[PDB]
């Protein structure tokens, strides 16, 4: 959902670039970020493959 | 005088797979799990090389 109960750890920003130890909401990895044009409906906040 | 097609399949897709990323690509932790295996890393892609 709207991720509601985080943890202490302070937010950093985006990057493009390649390989960035993501921890989106705890979901952890690696790999290129880049943005892209998905529709993304409000009740639906993580897509997968 | 009938020609006649007649279809032979000489090869497939040279399909090769890291390992490494398949089972646990992300995690390092696993990759040090994964290493006490035997040689899965190699053996298993030599295989299929």
């Amino acid at each position: 959902a709207p991720a509601t109960v985080c943890g202490p750890k302070l937010s950093t920003d985006l990057i493009k670039n390649q390989c960035v130890n993501f921890n989106f909401n705890g979901l952890t990895g690696t790999g290129v970020l880049t943005p892209s044009s998905k529709r993304f409906q409000p009740f639906q906040q993580f897509g997968r493959d | 005088i009938s020609i006649t097609t007649e279809v032979m399949p000489v090869s497939m897709a040279k399909t090769s797979v890291d390992c490494n990323m398949y089972i646990c690509g992300d995690s390092t932790e696993c990759a040090n799990l994964l290493l006490q295996y035997g040689s899965f890393c190699t053996q298993l892609n030599r295989a299929l090389s």
